[PDB]
């Protein structure tokens, strides 16, 4: 069980990436949105780690946590990264700094200790082995599921923090490996992509709202450790209108009506692959001094104002597969996600989002 | 082998 | 060993 | 033997 | 294999049942149409046969076979007949004439020889009791898959030629015999039938014309001898528009367009009964004198101008079942009317051509 304190991060962790979640669907240019709170979280941690005055201020007022020593935000923030893990799960955290640079070792031991943060110089002036060197990172980290995190590098000469994860939601109750075949999901109305879907008939905790037209379903994780929830709107339609909805106070009215009944889950089969650069969105929620070469003071991270934030790259994999545990309905009610949906992963004991994201447009070509 | 599954959902509306 | 699938669900309502 | 199948694909569009 | 003879009498009897299709889907009274080119073909032989100068070079026009041998036309059209028999498929061809006319010995021997045309003296004055005994030779004949041939009979002075049949396609991958379910199939854009849809998902020969909106599909008959041929606009349309484009050149063009792709067939489970009287559709094609009571010279048949040609009664009993041997598909949705063929697939020869357009069932 979580500390009181890193409980209250957690919290504030949640309400950032849903936040985040709704600055980057406004955004038209973004397809599909993968968020991982904690690793969100963590970010602005070493923020107030390795900046001063103004700069680390304005981390500990977005993690809303001013008011705790900063011993407390780094053990608590260090606490639920720590408490993420519970092969079905991997995460790398980097920070790159340019060649010039020089990072402290008070800053090196620190982010080792709470953030796992792992540090590295990096060279633009040879842009394809800066970008190699990255991707190749990002691969061994998960192994292969993430090649690449960016085809691009805007800013050059600042800090470059890259958070690279692979996750795999391991059913409670596991899909049989034959209930695989292909389908096409419909990106929107006049758009069709071939994918791969898996199907599993099962009691599930469900909700049909009539009033609003979306269904919502709740499947646990291994040992009912967590679970993953799916919101999706009855017609393919853009999300806007069920993110309009989309509050933590709508989300617990949905789970109180949800019920158990048979429900016809058919879910599409892969690896979706995203990849946020979290540096503009941050700044909007009041990361300002930062982002900013002028104004930016990370000098408890490289002993000078040599540095600023020009990156936090937030990299997902997140694998649909039909695996999970043995452990296991005449008339089911179909959850058929062939058009975009909303997805939460819940830790259950706390209450802790773990994921958010939305699946908008899958792997596949068009037909 | 296991009986066919149910149908499918309803098709979309029309434009 | 799994059932085929279902049969295809029905046409969609007009516009 | 063995369980039902997955559900059929999703139905044709509605008339314009 | 064919005799090369009766292989071109064959390419005419397709040739005959486009024009006699395109005929009569022109037509607002005739909802749908059952087909078998070689039945036609061998009707008109029997007007070749049994009637003389204009009567007869009329039918052999219609056929498109003027520049054939009457022998030539009659011989190959008993061949196709008899090639025909090997799915199950049930054929009785059979004339009625009035009980006060005799049938000449030379056209009876020849009539039984290449058409299998069975001859019967009836009272049509007598209607309940005629048409009791038609639609009971029908019932026989089909073993009572088709039960009634007509409702009715206008024309109680001159002669009749009945064909009954029985076909049912049996494929050569067989649907789930649970894979059978109601739904409603679109007869207009106001008007719906309720009915039984029968489903199968498999590789089957298939195209998709983008630019002329609509799906062709080829289902494989039992062991791969013949196929049925599905012709269908991508919406709910009218045949009309689809039936312009009908040729035997397009559908050669089509069908070599095709390739084997995962196809989701849903079709109308079910008899589809079928009766047509061709007399006045085939009058259209060419054959005026034979229907004509003051024009016909059917004196090869009677001895006599005693006769006319009343009715050419084509009835169909066409079975839709699920029966047969034991990448994301495209849907092959047959809920609105589409056009249909049955060919050979040794020869290429038209078995069938047809369209349903309003199946048995209730409106909802």
């Amino acid at each position: 069980m979580l500390s009181p304190k890193a409980a209250t991060l957690a919290e504030r962790s949640a309400g950032l990436a849903f936040s985040l979640y709704q600055a980057m669907a406004k955004d038209q240019a973004v397809e599909n949105i993968l968020l991982s709170p904690v690793v969100v979280a963590s970010s602005l941690g070493l923020v107030s780690l390795g900046g001063k005055a103004t700069t680390a201020s304005q981390a500990k007022a977005v993690l809303s946590a001013e008011q705790l020593r900063d011993e407390e935000v780094h053990a608590g923030l260090g606490e639920l990264l720590r408490s993420l893990s519970n092969v079905t799960w991997k995460l790398g955290s980097r920070l790159y700094g340019p060649s010039s640079v020089s990072f402290a070792e008070d800053f090196v031991r620190s982010s080792k200790q709470h953030y796992n943060c792992e540090h590295s110089k990096i060279n633009f002036r040879d842009k394809r082995s800066a970008l190699q060197s990255i991707n190749e990172w990002a691969a061994q980290t998960t192994d292969g599921k993430l090649p690449e995190v960016t085809k691009d590098v805007e800013r050059t000469d600042g800090a470059l923090l890259v958070n690279a994860m692979f996750f795999k939601p391991h059913w409670d109750e596991k899909f049989h490996h034959k209930m695989v075949d292909n389908r096409g999901f419909m990106v929107t109305r006049s758009y069709t992509v071939g994918v791969t879907m898996m199907h599993r008939t099962g009691l599930y905790n469900y909700y049909d709202d009539e009033k609003e037209k979306l269904q919502i379903v709740e499947m646990p994780l291994a040992h009912k450790l967590s679970s993953l929830i799916i919101l999706m709107p009855h017609h393919v339609e853009p999300l806007e209108r069920l993110e309009k909805l989309l509050t933590k106070e709508q989300l617990k009215i949905w789970m109180g009506k949800m019920q158990k009944k048979a429900v016809a889950i058919s879910l599409p089969k892969g690896v979706v692959e995203v990849t946020h650069d979290l540096q503009k969105h941050l700044a909007g929620l009041g990361l300002t001094e930062a982002i900013d070469k002028n104004k930016a003071d990370l000098s408890r991270m490289s002993g000078k104002k040599d540095l600023y934030l020009a990156s936090v790259f937030h990299a997902t994999a997140f694998e649909w597969d039909t695996e999970g545990n043995p452990f296991d309905l005449r008339s089911p009610k179909l959850f058929y996600a062939d058009h975009p949906f909303i997805f939460l992963v819940r830790d259950t004991q706390s209450g802790s989002l773990l994921f958010i994201g939305r699946l908008v447009r899958p792997k596949g070509d068009k037909m | 082998p296991g009986p066919p599954g149910p149908p499918g959902p309803r098709g979309p509306p029309g434009p």
